[PDB]
């Protein structure tokens, strides 16, 4: 009786939200950006190839200096690369080799990683002893760690396969805020440029916008037909793009609270592993299971170019803060640095 | 009484999401187009820099 | 380069030398993914031979590294394992269909299309006693078991009731029938009849993995 | 070097037929090209990474292809252009080049054939010994040593041990079957190196076939899986044990007996008997088909390769 | 804590041999390159030798090359300096210096206490030998180099050290602008090309000492004469 009545009210609220979004869907992003000229053909060459990982690379993250990057592989090795010289700066042996994510702190003093061991390990890069040591192990998730991102030297946000995201205080080792509401495994998260909000994508084909300080879900974005594997904020923080197993990328707007554009092709039938934006946000780079990385025109939904330099799945990619280059990691155990030429 | 407790929480959450202010998609689309145009020149991937300014020669 | 850059490159080359030592150990070790249910008794099988529960054992100068897990997202991590050890409990007829449904998911998994399955039909002694008592009938759960006859090519163990042999091969046929449904020979299922107290379980994985490794080569030399 | 030659008109079309050595090149070049284009797809597909087999196999196809192209054009040309050898090229430079290029492009397939036999032997008898990466750098080195070792023997006549002289009918240079100390030492050494390479390939490929029979006869293997992959491999190894032995053993045995003949088969003036000049030419043409059947038995007879062409 | 203790020094006869040891504790010794730097009594610092991490690279000063041998024992975390044909010119305090080299590292960050031995090229110029100073007042120290220390990669390989009376030298500024860990922010390094300035705002009693500028553009590493601050 009471349960049946309540679940009927949820359906009414869902229709109310859907009608509200349809009310403000006066135009389409495709119509708005029809007049602007296309970006043309985007040609990028492999400037660097980072060799030394002996297993599938699953994650990479640039440091804020746009020169150092950290990559994680399931050979149990965290490696920090000097991208200009291809020098290996550090090699961090992981206690658990099943790492799925890695993050570089904006200060550059810490890196984080974690996987099927359900632990987020914090590593101190600047010690008087001259070696990288574990500074904190963040326990509390009951599923695998899928993504992690530093807010500062003391705060980090982690998403897990136990359907929850958490905000952690590294100094005390306790999660100050827990973000619940996803009904599937959360596969990725992205921080807003001001680090006041973050979006997370789960396997329930939905993307939720969370307030870091308040600790609740502000908005929920649907439209995908399968698990979301990747998510990335627009450089101004007013939009984000997702990638799912349905071979499509969607551009959601925070303020319009709805999907704006879909990035899919008939030839593309493979899942998407990673997504990122260029510095101006005009380019959307997506990694695919078909061994390729497709560069999309974010405004016009046109495939601007293809990065074909890997012999296995492109598992991750990322663009530097200055926008100079893009790195792609792959299951073939190699990292490549790409940029164009005049 | 686990299902009935979860139902109340889900309904309460949907109320918060339905009370937000939404701008038009055309207004939101214009802002995204404006930001890309304003920062187009400082995008090395969109507009490749001369080889002298490329750290990855 | 400058004076510090040459020292930096020397540090980078000493890291590569340290990675080289780890690569030799990594490639020489075979990694097995152990799957099953709570009642499968997989934890006993690994214990006798000895998040993620990892076990390393060495048989005849060959190092085996077995991962015990207890799922479409984290199963991509085990994409390069040599074999998958799928364990079921044959005695529990009630949940056999769940095992068959679970086995079909793994066999037809997109990320496990080239990974052979060393299927273990655990607790055969319990299955023999359950059939011998006769209280429970497999035909209740599997009606097609009535029209099943033991093939003449069957090789029962000495001193074994023929009724057990008819039932024991029927369960094995159910899993093997799933294996031949699709795949086109890229990977092979390796049915076995083990028990918890069995001491030869390590050898069965050894010989089956040797066949898996050998069949990798014969695909390479025939340009398949 | 320009030994006396007298080619009879009767033998100019029966035994020394101009098209005899031209048909082999056309079929040989076509076979290697067919087996080299289909090898490109395998290498560009990236699906062959756990075995050094494609490294050795790529070298064997290239060596045979060039061998049928370098000596292929020289022999065909002499039947048409610059028929005289002592007048068109009075200097012995060509014979030194022709003599070396024969030994280099003939002893490479035997050594490469004995190298792939070892690779298949270790990858079948003891599967766990072979690692997964199967580094290509450490595999092109063995192909390099094979090329160098073949070239090392070819340069011995240029350093005073043996010599290259024009053979019957007067369109190719080869090691001289004399009674000199240098000729006997070089002639037997060439047969020993070739004979051991053929002997090693046959010996290793017997054990691999004998090891697969033990696996194939396995009672569990009869029902646990259809073992039609080993049948595809048993056929391949048997083809190697036949083509390599049939094409090369007669030529290597012929040199060993001819050198040690008492009285020597070569007159003190430096002239061989006409029958011996015919037998050496006939036995050589048999060994030419080994370089033509190697792209077939190693590659083009595979059921997984014939399917791609169709 | 990070420690570097030197031993083996003492009075030796001219032309003799002596073995200096540097025991390291509290840090990963095998990861750090090691230098020996000596300082003659009432004189400036002089670089002696360098051994890299992994012992792959070894450098010597010209005045000691062929007579001194530098070696390390990674399992024991001990640094050695075998000296032969010792002259009266070798009478100095020998310092053990750790230095690790990677992008953004701080070489020469820690110095040992030193051991005293008594026996019976880019030019770095610090013309101002001494500067009278008062607490709370801003002081600038100038350094010059015969060659440009700016490399084509953008780095300017200039280092600043402070040797308080009775204490071992301490790193202040590395690569001409970066501030070493544990150094107050009042120290600031500014330079361009061949001319460099060290500005010390709000001088304190602890800042009193001798300041040395060292170049790390190429070997041999050379020190400036040194500028002394006195109250
Ligand atoms: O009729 C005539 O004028 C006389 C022609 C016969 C003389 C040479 C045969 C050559 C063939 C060479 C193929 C390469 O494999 C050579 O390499 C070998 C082969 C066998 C043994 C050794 Cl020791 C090395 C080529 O197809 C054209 C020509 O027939």
């Amino acid at each position: 009786s009471e349960l049946d009545q309540l679940r009927q009210e949820a359906e009414q609220l869902k229709n109310q939200i859907r009608d509200a979004r349809k009310a403000c869907a006066d135009a389409t992003l495709s119509q708005i950006t029809n007049n602007i000229d296309p970006v043309g053909r985007i040609q990028m060459r492999t400037r660097r190839t980072l060799r030394g990982h002996l297993a599938k690379i699953y994650a990479m993250h640039w440091g804020t200096d746009s020169r150092l990057l950290v990559s994680a592989s399931q050979d149990g090795k965290l490696i920090i690369w000097d991208s200009y010289t291809t020098n290996k700066v550090h090699a961090i042996p992981l206690r658990s080799s099943w790492v799925m994510t890695c993050a570089y702190a904006p200060s550059g003093n810490y890196v984080a990683c974690g996987g099927l061991d359900n632990i987020c390990s914090i590593y101190n890069l600047k010690t008087r002893e001259g070696n990288v040591r574990v500074s904190r192990e963040l326990a509390g998730h009951t599923g695998y760690l899928s993504c992690c991102r530093f807010l500062d030297d003391n705060q980090i946000v982690t998403s897990s396969g136990d359907t929850t995201c958490a905000l952690w205080d590294i100094e005390t080792g306790q999660q100050t805020t827990t973000f619940t509401g996803h009904t599937g495994d959360v596969m990725s998260l992205s921080l807003a440029p001001d680090t006041r909000l973050f979006v997370s994508g789960a396997c329930d084909a939905s993307a939720k916008l969370w307030d870091v300080r308040e600790g609740m879900c502000r908005q929920t974005f649907t439209g995908h037909e399968s698990d979301i594997n990747a998510i990335c904020f627009f450089p101004n923080g007013n939009a984000f793009a997702t990638g799912s197993d349905d071979a499509t990328c969607r551009l959601f707007d925070l303020r319009a609270d709805q999907e704006l554009m879909t990035y899919s092709h008939d030839n593309i039938i493979c899942g998407i592993t990673s997504v990122s934006f260029s510095k101006s946000g005009r380019l959307l780079l997506a990694g695919y299971d078909d061994f390729n990385c497709n560069v999309w025109d974010a405004l016009k939904a046109d495939r601007a170019g293809v990065l074909a330099g890997h012999d296995n799945r492109v598992s991750c990619l990322g663009v530097t803060d200055d926008g100079m280059a893009v790195a792609t990691g792959s299951w073939d155990s190699f990292l490549k640095i790409w940029n164009g030429s005049s | 009484t686990a299902s009935i407790a979860q139902a109340r929480k889900l309904v309460e959450q949907l109320k918060m999401e339905a009370n937000i202010d939404r701008i038009k998609v055309s207004k939101a689309a214009a802002d995204l187009m404006a930001y890309c145009e304003a920062h187009a020149k400082e995008d090395p991937l969109l507009t490749p820099v001369p080889a002298s300014e490329n750290p990855f020669r | 380069l400058s004076a510090e850059d040459k020292a930096a490159v020397e540090r980078s080359k000493m890291i590569e030398k340290q990675l080289q030592k780890d690569k030799q150990v990594y490639r020489r070790t075979l990694r097995l993914l152990l799957l099953g249910a709570d009642n499968s008794g997989k934890s006993t099988i690994v214990k006798q031979m000895r998040g993620i529960f990892e076990t390393k054992f060495q048989v005849d100068k060959v190092n085996f590294h077995m991962f015990d897990v207890g799922r479409r997202k984290w199963i991509q991590c085990f994409n390069d394992v040599t074999a998958i050890i799928f364990v079921v409990d044959s005695s529990d007829y009630n949940r056999l269909q769940e095992a068959l449904n679970d086995f079909k998911s793994i066999w037809n998994n997109r990320w496990l299309r080239t990974i052979s399955v060393i299927l273990f039909l655990n607790k055969q002694d319990l299955l023999a006693e359950k059939v011998l008592a006769g209280k429970s009938k497999i035909e209740d759960y599997f009606p097609e078991f009535a029209r099943y006859t033991t093939p003449e090519d069957a090789t029962p163990e000495p001193g074994e009731d023929p009724r057990v042999t008819r039932a024991k091969y029927f369960i094995r046929k159910e899993f093997v029938d799933i294996s031949t449904a699709s795949g086109d020979g890229r990977h092979i299922c390796y049915p076995h009849f083990t028990c918890s107290v069995d001491t030869e379980n390590a050898r069965r994985i050894f010989n089956d993995c040797k066949d898996i490794i050998l069949q990798m080569n014969l695909r390479e030399y025939n340009l398949v | 070097c320009f030994r006396p030659t007298n080619i009879t008109l009767e033998e100019r079309r029966l035994i020394a037929s101009p098209w005899f050595a031209a048909s082999f090149c056309v079929v040989g070049l076509a076979s290697n090209l067919l087996a080299l284009s289909v090898l490109a797809g395998a290498r560009q597909g990236g699906s062959h990474t756990r075995s050094s087999f494609l490294t050795f196999l790529c070298g064997l196809v290239l060596t045979d292809f060039l061998g049928l192209l370098v000596t292929g054009t020289i022999v065909v040309s002499q039947h048409a252009a610059l028929f005289e050898w002592h007048a068109v090229d009075p200097g012995c430079r060509l014979c030194r080049f022709m003599g070396v290029v024969m030994i280099f492009f003939g002893l490479s397939p035997l050594l490469l054939g004995a190298a792939m036999a070892s690779e298949r032997y270790l990858g079948i008898t003891r599967p766990f010994s072979r690692p997964a990466v199967a580094s290509q750098r450490r595999a092109w080195a063995t192909v390099g040593l094979v090329w160098a070792a073949a070239l090392a023997l070819g340069l011995l006549p240029l350093l005073g041990v043996g010599r290259y002289t024009v053979q019957y009918p007067g369109s190719w240079c080869f090691l001289t079957l004399g009674a000199e100390s240098g000729d006997v030492a070089f002639g037997l050494l060439f047969s020993m190196l070739g004979g051991l390479s053929v002997g090693l390939s046959f010996l290793l490929n017997t054990v691999s076939v004998a090891t697969l029979c033990h696996v194939y006869h396995g009672q569990e293997a009869a029902q646990q899986r259809p073992r039609d992959s080993e049948v595809e491999m048993m056929a391949q190894l048997l083809g190697i044990m036949v083509v390599a032995s049939v094409c090369w053993l007669p030529l290597l045995v012929f040199i060993a007996q001819t050198v040690l003949r008492n009285p020597p088969a070569m007159s003190p003036a430096g002239q061989l008997s006409r029958t011996t000049e015919k037998e050496l030419l006939i036995y050589l043409r048999v060994a030419t088909w080994n370089q033509i059947l190697d792209p077939w038995v190693y590659i083009l007879f595979r059921r997984a390769v014939l399917r791609r062409l169709q | 804590d990070v420690q570097l203790v030197e031993s083996g020094g003492g009075l030796v006869q001219p032309g003799g041999s002596r073995k200096l040891s540097c025991s390291a504790s509290g840090f990963a010794f095998s990861s750090f390159g090691m230098h020996w730097v000596r300082q003659a009594p009432e004189k400036g610092l002089e670089w002696v030798a360098y051994i890299s991490s992994g012992s792959g690279t070894i450098y010597y000063a010209d005045t000691v090359k062929g007579r001194f041998t530098i070696s390390r024992d990674d399992p024991k975390n001990t640094l050695f300096l075998q000296m032969t044909s010792l002259r009266s010119e070798d009478t100095a305090m020998y310092y053990c210096v750790r230095s690790i080299y990677y992008y953004g590292s701080s070489p020469f960050d820690f110095w040992g206490q030193g051991t005293t031995l008594t026996v019976s090229d880019i030019v770095m110029t610090q013309a101002t030998s001494s500067v009278p100073v008062t607490p709370g007042e801003s002081v600038s120290i100038s350094c010059r180099s015969s060659k440009s220390l700016l490399h084509s990669n953008g780095n300017t390989y200039l280092y600043w050290f402070l040797q308080r009376p009775g204490q071992s030298p301490q790193l202040l500024i590395y690569r001409m602008s970066n501030l070493a860990s544990g150094v107050p922010d009042r120290f600031s390094g500014s330079g361009s090309g061949t001319a460099f300035t060290l500005t010390i705002s709000r001088l304190e009693a602890e800042d009193v000492g001798v300041y040395y500028c060292m170049q790390h553009l190429e070997y041999p590493l050379t020190f400036g004469a040194g500028t002394k601050l006195e109250l």
